[PDB]
RNA sequence: CGACACAGGUGGUCAGGUAGAGAAUACCAGGCGCUUGAGAGAACUCGGGUGAAGGAACUAGGCAAAAUGGUGCCGUAACU
RNA sequence: ACGACGACGUUGAUAGGCCGGGUGUGUAAGCGCAGCAAUGCGUUGAGCUAACCGGUACUAAUGAACCGAGGUCUUGACCA
Protein backbone atom coordinates (compact mmCIF):
# COMPACT_ATOMS: atom_id res chain seq x y z
CA UNK A 1 0.00 0.00 0.00
CA UNK A 2 1.14 3.40 0.35
CA UNK A 3 3.91 4.97 2.33
CA UNK A 4 1.54 5.81 4.80
CA UNK A 5 -0.55 3.22 5.83
CA UNK A 6 1.59 0.42 4.37
CA UNK A 7 3.78 0.90 7.82
CA UNK A 8 1.04 0.20 10.06
CA UNK A 9 -0.64 -2.90 10.14
CA UNK A 10 2.20 -4.55 12.27
CA UNK A 11 1.85 -2.75 15.53
CA UNK A 12 -2.19 -2.69 16.60
CA UNK A 13 -2.62 -4.73 13.55
CA UNK A 14 -6.28 -4.17 11.92
CA UNK A 15 -7.72 -7.05 13.84
CA UNK A 16 -11.26 -7.61 12.80
CA UNK A 17 -12.69 -4.51 14.24
CA UNK A 18 -15.63 -5.50 16.05
CA UNK A 19 -19.02 -4.38 14.50
CA UNK A 20 -19.52 -1.58 17.13
CA UNK A 21 -18.79 0.49 18.73
CA UNK A 22 -21.37 2.21 17.15
CA UNK A 23 -24.10 5.01 18.49
CA UNK A 24 -25.42 3.97 21.33
CA UNK A 25 -24.11 0.78 21.70
CA UNK A 26 -22.87 -0.03 24.70
CA UNK A 27 -19.81 -3.03 24.59
CA UNK A 28 -18.48 -3.94 27.65
CA UNK A 29 -14.17 -3.68 27.31
CA UNK A 30 -11.91 -5.90 28.33
CA UNK A 31 -8.01 -5.58 29.74
CA UNK A 32 -5.44 -7.29 30.74
CA UNK A 33 -3.14 -4.90 32.15
CA UNK A 34 -1.03 -5.16 35.22
CA UNK A 35 -0.31 -2.39 37.03
CA UNK A 36 -0.24 -4.24 40.33
CA UNK A 37 0.66 -7.79 40.76
CA UNK A 38 0.74 -8.88 37.42
CA UNK A 39 -2.43 -11.51 37.85
CA UNK A 40 -5.42 -9.53 36.82
CA UNK A 41 -8.52 -11.32 35.49
CA UNK A 42 -10.99 -10.35 33.08
CA UNK A 43 -13.12 -7.10 34.02
CA UNK A 44 -16.19 -4.99 33.04
CA UNK A 45 -17.86 -1.21 32.30
CA UNK A 46 -21.01 0.18 30.22
CA UNK A 47 -20.09 2.47 27.50
CA UNK A 48 -22.44 4.35 25.24
CA UNK A 49 -21.49 6.56 21.80
CA UNK A 50 -19.21 9.42 21.63
CA UNK A 51 -17.67 7.09 19.31
CA UNK A 52 -13.84 7.71 18.10
CA UNK A 53 -11.18 5.76 15.93
CA UNK A 54 -9.24 6.14 12.49
CA UNK A 55 -8.04 3.70 10.19
CA UNK A 56 -4.71 1.75 11.17
CA UNK A 57 -4.03 3.05 14.79
CA UNK A 58 -7.80 3.40 15.90
CA UNK A 59 -9.67 3.54 19.73
CA UNK A 60 -12.41 3.22 21.51
CA UNK A 61 -14.17 6.08 22.53
CA UNK A 62 -15.66 8.33 25.44
CA UNK A 63 -16.44 5.39 28.08
CA UNK A 64 -18.89 7.08 29.45
CA UNK A 65 -19.86 4.82 31.74
CA UNK A 66 -22.15 5.72 35.20
CA UNK A 67 -20.87 3.24 37.55
CA UNK A 68 -18.39 4.93 40.28
CA UNK A 69 -18.50 8.45 40.38
CA UNK A 70 -18.15 8.97 37.02
CA UNK A 71 -16.08 8.23 33.62
CA UNK A 72 -13.86 8.85 30.79
CA UNK A 73 -10.30 7.33 29.68
CA UNK A 74 -10.11 4.85 27.62
CA UNK A 75 -7.36 2.43 25.90
CA UNK A 76 -6.18 2.61 22.01
CA UNK A 77 -8.09 -0.99 20.21
CA UNK A 78 -6.49 -2.60 19.12
CA UNK A 79 -3.16 -2.55 22.18
CA UNK A 80 -0.64 -5.12 23.78
CA UNK A 81 -3.95 -5.86 26.48
CA UNK A 82 -6.82 -6.31 24.06
CA UNK A 83 -8.93 -9.22 23.76
CA UNK A 84 -12.69 -10.17 21.84
CA UNK A 85 -15.74 -7.73 22.82
CA UNK A 86 -19.44 -8.77 22.72
CA UNK A 87 -23.01 -7.08 22.19
CA UNK A 88 -25.56 -4.89 24.12
CA UNK A 89 -28.26 -2.71 22.89
CA UNK A 90 -29.83 -2.88 19.52
CA UNK A 91 -28.11 0.45 17.80
CA UNK A 92 -29.94 3.90 18.26
CA UNK A 93 -29.53 6.64 16.29
CA UNK A 94 -28.48 10.63 16.44
CA UNK A 95 -24.85 11.23 14.88
CA UNK A 96 -22.07 8.46 15.78
CA UNK A 97 -18.36 9.75 15.94
CA UNK A 98 -18.62 13.00 17.72
CA UNK A 99 -21.59 12.87 19.99
CA UNK A 100 -21.20 14.82 23.44
CA UNK A 101 -24.40 15.33 25.51
CA UNK A 102 -25.05 12.50 27.85
CA UNK A 103 -22.30 14.11 30.76
CA UNK A 104 -23.09 16.58 32.31
CA UNK A 105 -26.68 15.16 32.06
CA UNK A 106 -27.04 11.66 32.78
CA UNK A 107 -29.98 10.85 34.39
CA UNK A 108 -33.00 7.59 33.53
CA UNK A 109 -35.25 9.09 30.89
CA UNK A 110 -31.76 11.50 29.89
CA UNK A 111 -29.08 8.60 29.57
CA UNK A 112 -29.35 6.40 27.21
CA UNK A 113 -31.31 8.93 25.20
CA UNK A 114 -30.62 11.01 22.55
CA UNK B 1 13.55 67.26 -32.09
CA UNK B 2 13.90 69.06 -29.08
CA UNK B 3 11.19 70.00 -25.79
CA UNK B 4 8.07 71.97 -25.79
CA UNK B 5 4.75 71.44 -23.47
CA UNK B 6 5.12 69.13 -20.28
CA UNK B 7 4.66 69.23 -16.75
CA UNK B 8 8.15 67.73 -15.50
CA UNK B 9 9.70 69.17 -12.68
CA UNK B 10 13.15 70.53 -14.31
CA UNK B 11 15.14 69.56 -11.55
CA UNK B 12 14.39 65.71 -11.56
CA UNK B 13 14.25 66.26 -15.22
CA UNK B 14 18.14 65.61 -15.71
CA UNK B 15 20.69 63.28 -14.50
CA UNK B 16 19.02 61.47 -16.96
CA UNK B 17 20.31 63.60 -19.52
CA UNK B 18 23.47 62.98 -18.00
CA UNK B 19 25.28 59.93 -19.06
CA UNK B 20 23.68 60.58 -22.25
CA UNK B 21 25.41 64.08 -22.61
CA UNK B 22 28.63 62.37 -23.92
CA UNK B 23 29.48 61.29 -28.13
CA UNK B 24 28.12 58.19 -29.48
CA UNK B 25 24.05 58.22 -30.21
CA UNK B 26 24.18 54.41 -29.27
CA UNK B 27 25.51 55.24 -25.73
CA UNK B 28 22.28 57.03 -25.36
CA UNK B 29 20.55 54.42 -26.21
CA UNK B 30 21.37 51.40 -24.74
CA UNK B 31 21.59 53.81 -21.66
CA UNK B 32 18.35 55.10 -20.38
CA UNK B 33 16.52 52.17 -21.51
CA UNK B 34 16.84 51.55 -17.20
CA UNK B 35 16.78 54.65 -14.93
CA UNK B 36 14.37 53.50 -12.75
CA UNK B 37 13.63 57.23 -12.64
CA UNK B 38 10.59 58.82 -14.38
CA UNK B 39 13.02 61.07 -15.53
CA UNK B 40 13.71 57.94 -18.44
CA UNK B 41 10.56 58.78 -20.36
CA UNK B 42 9.81 61.84 -22.44
CA UNK B 43 13.55 62.39 -22.26
CA UNK B 44 14.12 59.38 -24.17
CA UNK B 45 11.69 60.09 -26.27
CA UNK B 46 13.78 62.73 -27.39
CA UNK B 47 17.67 62.37 -28.11
CA UNK B 48 15.87 59.51 -29.99
CA UNK B 49 13.84 61.72 -32.24
CA UNK B 50 16.61 63.94 -32.17
CA UNK B 51 18.75 61.94 -34.32
CA UNK B 52 15.37 61.99 -36.43
CA UNK B 53 14.89 64.79 -38.46
CA UNK B 54 18.80 64.71 -38.45
CA UNK B 55 18.97 61.86 -41.12
CA UNK B 56 16.40 63.14 -43.21
CA UNK B 57 16.16 67.03 -43.55
CA UNK B 58 19.65 68.96 -42.02
CA UNK B 59 21.29 65.61 -43.75
CA UNK B 60 23.62 63.33 -41.71
CA UNK B 61 25.16 60.25 -41.06
CA UNK B 62 23.60 58.09 -37.76
CA UNK B 63 27.07 56.23 -37.63
CA UNK B 64 28.88 59.55 -36.68
CA UNK B 65 26.27 61.75 -35.31
CA UNK B 66 26.69 62.23 -30.94
CA UNK B 67 25.43 64.15 -28.50
CA UNK B 68 26.94 67.84 -28.19
CA UNK B 69 24.57 69.80 -25.87
CA UNK B 70 21.73 68.92 -23.52
CA UNK B 71 20.44 71.25 -20.72
CA UNK B 72 17.62 71.17 -18.58
CA UNK B 73 16.47 75.07 -17.75
CA UNK B 74 13.27 77.20 -17.94
CA UNK B 75 9.11 76.91 -16.90
CA UNK B 76 6.90 78.45 -16.37
CA UNK B 77 5.55 77.78 -12.98
CA UNK B 78 2.18 77.86 -12.32
CA UNK B 79 -0.08 77.69 -9.10
CA UNK B 80 -1.64 74.17 -8.45
CA UNK B 81 -4.20 73.21 -5.93
CA UNK B 82 -2.59 70.35 -4.41
CA UNK B 83 -4.61 69.10 -0.91
CA UNK B 84 -2.53 68.34 1.27
CA UNK B 85 -1.75 66.68 4.54
CA UNK B 86 -5.06 66.13 6.63
CA UNK B 87 -6.71 68.95 5.12
CA UNK B 88 -5.68 72.05 4.09
CA UNK B 89 -5.33 74.67 0.63
CA UNK B 90 -2.10 75.58 -0.88
CA UNK B 91 -0.76 76.58 -4.37
CA UNK B 92 1.91 74.30 -5.37
CA UNK B 93 4.69 76.43 -6.94
CA UNK B 94 5.39 73.86 -9.32
CA UNK B 95 7.81 74.35 -12.54
CA UNK B 96 7.93 72.57 -15.86
CA UNK B 97 11.42 71.16 -17.34
CA UNK B 98 13.72 72.11 -20.70
CA UNK B 99 15.32 68.74 -21.99
CA UNK B 100 17.57 70.07 -25.07
CA UNK B 101 19.47 67.72 -27.25
CA UNK B 102 21.82 68.04 -30.26
CA UNK B 103 22.69 65.09 -32.26
CA UNK B 104 24.62 66.41 -34.89
CA UNK B 105 28.50 64.83 -36.52
CA UNK B 106 31.15 65.15 -34.21
CA UNK C 1 2.19 31.20 6.29
CA UNK C 2 0.86 27.24 5.38
CA UNK C 3 0.14 25.56 2.07
CA UNK C 4 -1.17 26.97 -1.42
CA UNK C 5 -4.85 27.11 -0.99
CA UNK C 6 -7.33 29.73 -3.67
CA UNK C 7 -6.33 33.12 -4.18
CA UNK C 8 -8.38 35.75 -3.29
CA UNK C 9 -7.06 38.46 -5.12
CA UNK C 10 -9.09 40.99 -3.62
CA UNK C 11 -11.23 39.82 -0.22
CA UNK C 12 -13.99 37.41 0.48
CA UNK C 13 -16.52 38.34 -1.38
CA UNK C 14 -15.14 39.69 -4.39
CA UNK C 15 -13.44 36.42 -4.54
CA UNK C 16 -18.15 31.93 -5.67
CA UNK C 17 -18.37 35.59 -7.22
CA UNK C 18 -16.21 36.59 -10.25
CA UNK C 19 -15.63 32.86 -10.92
CA UNK C 20 -19.44 32.93 -12.25
CA UNK C 21 -19.23 35.18 -15.21
CA UNK C 22 -15.94 35.50 -17.10
CA UNK C 23 -16.60 31.51 -16.71
CA UNK C 24 -20.16 31.90 -19.23
CA UNK C 25 -17.62 34.06 -21.19
CA UNK C 26 -16.39 31.14 -22.62
CA UNK C 27 -19.67 29.83 -23.80
CA UNK C 28 -20.69 32.38 -24.63
CA UNK C 29 -18.02 33.10 -26.58
CA UNK C 30 -14.44 31.50 -27.56
CA UNK C 31 -12.13 33.72 -26.31
CA UNK C 32 -11.51 35.88 -22.68
CA UNK C 33 -9.12 37.83 -21.64
CA UNK C 34 -8.43 38.70 -18.26
CA UNK C 35 -4.92 38.76 -16.18
CA UNK C 36 -2.27 36.21 -14.69
CA UNK C 37 -4.56 34.35 -12.02
CA UNK C 38 -6.90 35.30 -14.75
CA UNK C 39 -9.15 32.31 -15.79
CA UNK C 40 -6.43 29.39 -14.47
CA UNK C 41 -8.89 28.88 -11.65
CA UNK C 42 -12.06 29.62 -14.29
CA UNK C 43 -10.76 26.52 -15.42
CA UNK C 44 -12.50 25.03 -12.94
CA UNK C 45 -15.15 27.32 -13.15
CA UNK C 46 -15.70 25.30 -15.89
CA UNK C 47 -15.73 21.59 -15.48
CA UNK C 48 -16.68 21.55 -12.79
CA UNK C 49 -20.00 22.96 -14.81
CA UNK C 50 -19.26 20.41 -17.51
CA UNK C 51 -19.93 16.74 -16.74
CA UNK C 52 -22.42 16.29 -14.33
CA UNK C 53 -23.74 18.16 -17.24
CA UNK C 54 -22.67 16.19 -19.79
CA UNK C 55 -25.61 13.42 -20.14
CA UNK C 56 -28.63 15.41 -20.75
CA UNK C 57 -31.16 14.63 -17.63
CA UNK C 58 -32.77 16.58 -15.47
CA UNK C 59 -30.14 16.04 -12.46
CA UNK C 60 -27.60 17.67 -14.20
CA UNK C 61 -29.34 20.43 -16.20
CA UNK C 62 -30.17 22.36 -13.06
CA UNK C 63 -26.66 22.29 -11.76
CA UNK C 64 -25.48 24.08 -14.76
CA UNK C 65 -27.98 26.90 -14.14
CA UNK C 66 -26.83 27.40 -10.29
CA UNK C 67 -23.35 28.69 -11.32
CA UNK C 68 -23.95 30.82 -14.52
CA UNK C 69 -26.97 32.44 -14.44
CA UNK C 70 -27.92 31.72 -18.14
CA UNK C 71 -30.56 30.52 -20.10
CA UNK C 72 -28.74 31.15 -23.67
CA UNK C 73 -25.29 29.62 -23.27
CA UNK C 74 -26.92 26.85 -20.34
CA UNK C 75 -28.70 24.91 -23.18
CA UNK C 76 -25.55 25.47 -25.90
CA UNK C 77 -23.60 23.75 -23.02
CA UNK C 78 -25.62 20.96 -24.69
CA UNK C 79 -26.91 19.81 -28.30
CA UNK C 80 -23.36 21.62 -28.42
CA UNK C 81 -19.75 21.54 -26.99
CA UNK C 82 -21.05 18.53 -25.82
CA UNK C 83 -22.50 16.42 -27.22
CA UNK C 84 -19.05 17.21 -28.87
CA UNK C 85 -16.36 16.93 -26.44
CA UNK C 86 -17.97 12.93 -26.42
CA UNK C 87 -15.11 10.38 -26.19
CA UNK C 88 -12.62 12.81 -24.51
CA UNK C 89 -12.32 13.51 -20.76
CA UNK C 90 -10.49 15.89 -19.71
CA UNK C 91 -9.14 18.95 -21.62
CA UNK C 92 -12.18 20.89 -22.03
CA UNK C 93 -11.47 23.72 -22.68
CA UNK C 94 -7.39 24.99 -21.38
CA UNK C 95 -5.09 27.49 -22.81
CA UNK C 96 -1.83 28.90 -23.35
CA UNK C 97 -1.02 32.52 -21.60
CA UNK C 98 -0.36 35.50 -23.48
CA UNK C 99 2.06 38.35 -23.06
CA UNK C 100 0.34 41.16 -21.21
CA UNK C 101 -1.25 44.25 -23.22
CA UNK C 102 -1.16 47.59 -22.31
CA UNK C 103 -2.82 49.85 -19.59
CA UNK C 104 -2.08 47.01 -16.58
CA UNK C 105 0.62 45.09 -17.28
CA UNK C 106 -0.61 41.85 -16.79
CA UNK C 107 -0.54 38.78 -19.13
CA UNK C 108 -3.12 37.30 -20.45
CA UNK C 109 -4.05 34.47 -22.84
CA UNK C 110 -7.76 33.51 -24.17
CA UNK C 111 -9.10 30.67 -22.45
CA UNK C 112 -10.83 29.71 -25.82
CA UNK C 113 -12.75 26.42 -26.49
CA UNK C 114 -10.96 23.27 -27.82
CA UNK D 1 9.88 43.50 -39.82
CA UNK D 2 12.30 42.97 -37.01
CA UNK D 3 11.01 39.68 -35.37
CA UNK D 4 12.59 38.36 -32.02
CA UNK D 5 13.52 34.81 -32.26
CA UNK D 6 12.62 34.04 -35.69
CA UNK D 7 12.27 37.07 -38.62
CA UNK D 8 10.06 37.90 -41.10
CA UNK D 9 6.52 39.13 -40.74
CA UNK D 10 6.04 41.32 -37.67
CA UNK D 11 3.75 43.93 -36.14
CA UNK D 12 4.05 45.61 -32.76
CA UNK D 13 0.44 45.39 -32.46
CA UNK D 14 -0.50 41.39 -32.17
CA UNK D 15 1.88 37.93 -32.67
CA UNK D 16 2.97 36.15 -35.91
CA UNK D 17 2.02 33.39 -37.93
CA UNK D 18 5.06 31.36 -37.12
CA UNK D 19 5.48 30.79 -33.23
CA UNK D 20 3.42 34.17 -31.59
CA UNK D 21 5.35 36.32 -29.52
CA UNK D 22 5.37 39.88 -27.75
CA UNK D 23 7.54 39.18 -24.85
CA UNK D 24 5.39 36.22 -23.61
CA UNK D 25 6.10 32.65 -25.13
CA UNK D 26 3.25 30.18 -25.34
CA UNK D 27 0.81 30.43 -28.61
CA UNK D 28 1.97 27.74 -31.57
CA UNK D 29 0.94 27.18 -34.63
C1' C E 1 -22.75 79.43 6.70
C1' G E 2 -18.08 77.67 8.52
C1' A E 3 -11.00 80.67 4.36
C1' C E 4 -11.64 75.25 0.23
C1' A E 5 -16.34 70.47 -4.01
C1' C E 6 -14.25 70.69 5.46
C1' A E 7 -17.53 63.04 7.43
C1' G E 8 -19.69 70.41 11.20
C1' G E 9 -24.28 73.41 11.11
C1' U E 10 -29.24 74.53 8.46
C1' G E 11 -36.91 75.58 8.44
C1' G E 12 -41.48 73.30 6.06
C1' U E 13 -44.39 69.25 3.15
C1' C E 14 -44.20 63.62 1.33
C1' A E 15 -44.36 59.14 8.27
C1' G E 16 -50.59 54.33 4.71
C1' G E 17 -45.24 51.70 -1.45
C1' U E 18 -44.84 45.83 0.19
C1' A E 19 -44.21 41.72 4.39
C1' G E 20 -44.49 43.20 11.94
C1' A E 21 -45.91 44.61 18.03
C1' G E 22 -44.59 50.49 15.13
C1' A E 23 -42.89 56.59 10.51
C1' A E 24 -37.54 49.04 13.04
C1' U E 25 -34.38 45.12 9.06
C1' A E 26 -34.98 42.99 3.33
C1' C E 27 -37.16 44.97 -1.23
C1' C E 28 -40.42 47.85 -6.27
C1' A E 29 -40.57 53.47 -7.58
C1' G E 30 -36.76 57.21 -7.98
C1' G E 31 -31.65 58.42 -7.52
C1' C E 32 -26.66 56.97 -7.39
C1' G E 33 -21.60 54.21 -7.64
C1' C E 34 -18.22 62.30 -6.72
C1' U E 35 -15.74 60.38 -0.11
C1' U E 36 -7.19 58.14 -5.41
C1' G E 37 -4.96 53.08 -7.13
C1' A E 38 -1.85 48.06 -7.98
C1' G E 39 1.04 43.63 -5.79
C1' A E 40 2.81 40.24 -0.77
C1' G E 41 -1.47 35.14 3.73
C1' A E 42 5.60 40.16 8.78
C1' A E 43 6.70 42.68 13.59
C1' C E 44 4.12 46.28 14.48
C1' U E 45 -2.71 49.50 16.59
C1' C E 46 -6.60 51.45 16.38
C1' G E 47 -12.11 49.49 15.46
C1' G E 48 -14.48 44.26 16.21
C1' G E 49 -16.44 39.92 17.38
C1' U E 50 -15.22 35.96 22.95
C1' G E 51 -12.36 32.12 24.91
C1' A E 52 -11.04 25.70 27.83
C1' A E 53 -10.66 26.32 34.33
C1' G E 54 -11.00 30.00 37.85
C1' G E 55 -13.42 34.32 37.80
C1' A E 56 -12.81 41.16 39.92
C1' A E 57 -8.15 37.97 42.19
C1' C E 58 -7.46 43.78 38.03
C1' U E 59 -9.34 48.54 39.71
C1' A E 60 -10.06 54.78 43.38
C1' G E 61 -14.79 52.63 41.63
C1' G E 62 -16.49 45.76 37.90
C1' C E 63 -14.77 51.63 34.23
C1' A E 64 -15.21 48.24 30.17
C1' A E 65 -17.82 43.73 28.73
C1' A E 66 -21.57 40.59 29.69
C1' A E 67 -25.80 39.00 31.59
C1' U E 68 -31.66 39.45 32.60
C1' G E 69 -34.05 41.57 29.11
C1' G E 70 -41.21 39.94 23.67
C1' U E 71 -45.99 37.86 24.91
C1' G E 72 -49.61 34.90 27.99
C1' C E 73 -50.70 32.29 32.74
C1' C E 74 -49.54 31.70 38.07
C1' G E 75 -47.65 34.52 41.80
C1' U E 76 -45.53 38.85 44.24
C1' A E 77 -42.32 41.29 50.48
C1' A E 78 -40.67 45.70 53.78
C1' C E 79 -42.50 50.36 53.47
C1' U E 80 -46.61 54.05 52.30
C1' A F 1 8.96 41.78 4.56
C1' C F 2 12.80 44.42 -0.07
C1' G F 3 17.39 41.57 -1.16
C1' A F 4 18.73 36.73 -0.27
C1' C F 5 18.29 31.41 -0.19
C1' G F 6 16.84 26.47 -2.53
C1' A F 7 14.83 23.09 -6.77
C1' C F 8 13.74 22.42 -11.84
C1' G F 9 13.89 24.12 -16.94
C1' U F 10 12.42 17.96 -21.76
C1' U F 11 18.69 14.20 -20.22
C1' G F 12 11.40 17.62 -16.97
C1' A F 13 6.45 15.51 -13.06
C1' U F 14 7.64 21.72 -10.95
C1' A F 15 2.36 23.11 -11.16
C1' G F 16 -2.66 22.19 -13.14
C1' G F 17 -6.31 18.70 -15.47
C1' C F 18 -7.94 13.39 -15.42
C1' C F 19 -7.96 8.63 -12.70
C1' G F 20 -6.86 6.12 -8.35
C1' G F 21 -5.40 6.02 -3.20
C1' G F 22 -6.02 8.37 1.40
C1' U F 23 -10.21 11.75 3.86
C1' G F 24 -14.79 15.23 5.40
C1' U F 25 -20.27 14.53 5.81
C1' G F 26 -24.55 11.61 5.72
C1' U F 27 -28.77 9.39 2.69
C1' A F 28 -29.45 11.88 -3.35
C1' A F 29 -32.21 12.90 -8.38
C1' G F 30 -36.46 10.54 -9.98
C1' C F 31 -40.28 7.48 -9.33
C1' G F 32 -43.59 3.98 -6.74
C1' C F 33 -46.49 3.55 -2.97
C1' A F 34 -45.72 7.46 0.91
C1' G F 35 -48.68 11.57 3.38
C1' C F 36 -54.10 16.32 3.88
C1' A F 37 -49.49 18.65 5.01
C1' A F 38 -44.94 19.82 7.28
C1' U F 39 -42.16 16.48 5.06
C1' G F 40 -42.44 11.11 8.14
C1' C F 41 -41.27 6.09 4.14
C1' G F 42 -39.09 2.47 0.53
C1' U F 43 -35.82 2.48 -3.20
C1' U F 44 -29.60 4.45 -1.07
C1' G F 45 -25.42 2.16 5.12
C1' A F 46 -26.95 6.38 -1.03
C1' G F 47 -24.86 11.43 -2.90
C1' C F 48 -21.79 15.71 -2.57
C1' U F 49 -17.08 17.80 -1.37
C1' A F 50 -11.53 18.53 -0.33
C1' A F 51 -5.40 24.17 0.48
C1' C F 52 -2.88 15.46 1.02
C1' C F 53 -0.34 11.52 -1.93
C1' G F 54 0.56 8.41 -6.27
C1' G F 55 0.17 7.32 -11.44
C1' U F 56 0.20 10.01 -15.58
C1' A F 57 3.45 14.99 -19.04
C1' C F 58 -2.29 15.11 -21.92
C1' U F 59 -1.55 20.93 -21.05
C1' A F 60 2.23 24.78 -19.27
C1' A F 61 8.98 25.46 -18.22
C1' U F 62 11.28 29.40 -25.31
C1' G F 63 14.39 32.26 -27.35
C1' A F 64 17.96 35.17 -26.85
C1' A F 65 20.82 38.99 -24.80
C1' C F 66 24.49 40.23 -21.56
C1' C F 67 28.14 41.65 -16.77
C1' G F 68 33.08 40.46 -18.49
C1' A F 69 39.62 41.67 -15.31
C1' G F 70 42.57 39.95 -19.50
C1' G F 71 47.25 35.62 -16.56
C1' U F 72 50.49 44.01 -12.89
C1' C F 73 56.40 43.93 -10.42
C1' U F 74 60.91 43.92 -7.49
C1' U F 75 62.81 38.84 -6.06
C1' G F 76 64.83 32.07 -2.53
C1' A F 77 65.06 26.13 -4.27
C1' C F 78 63.75 22.42 -7.45
C1' C F 79 62.87 21.19 -12.92
C1' A F 80 64.90 21.82 -18.22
Amino acid sequence: SNIIKQLEQEQMKQDVPSFRPGDTVEVKVWVVEGSKKRLQAFEGVVIAIRNRGLHSAFTVRKISNGEGVERVFQTHSPVVDSISVKRRGAVRKAKLYYLRERTGKAARIKERLN
Amino acid sequence: AKHRHARSSAQKVRLVADLIRGKKVSQALDILTYTNKKAAVLVKKVLESAIANAEHNDGADIDDLKVTKIFVDEGPSMKRIMPRAKGRADRILKRTSHITVVVSDR
Amino acid sequence: HRKSGRQLNRNSSHRQAMFRNMAGSLVRHEIIKTTLPKAKELRRVVEPLITLAKTDSVANRRLAFARTRDNEIVAKLFNELGPRFASRAGGYTRILKCGFRAGDNAPMAYIELV
Amino acid sequence: LSVDKTSGEKHLRHHITADGYYRGRKVIA
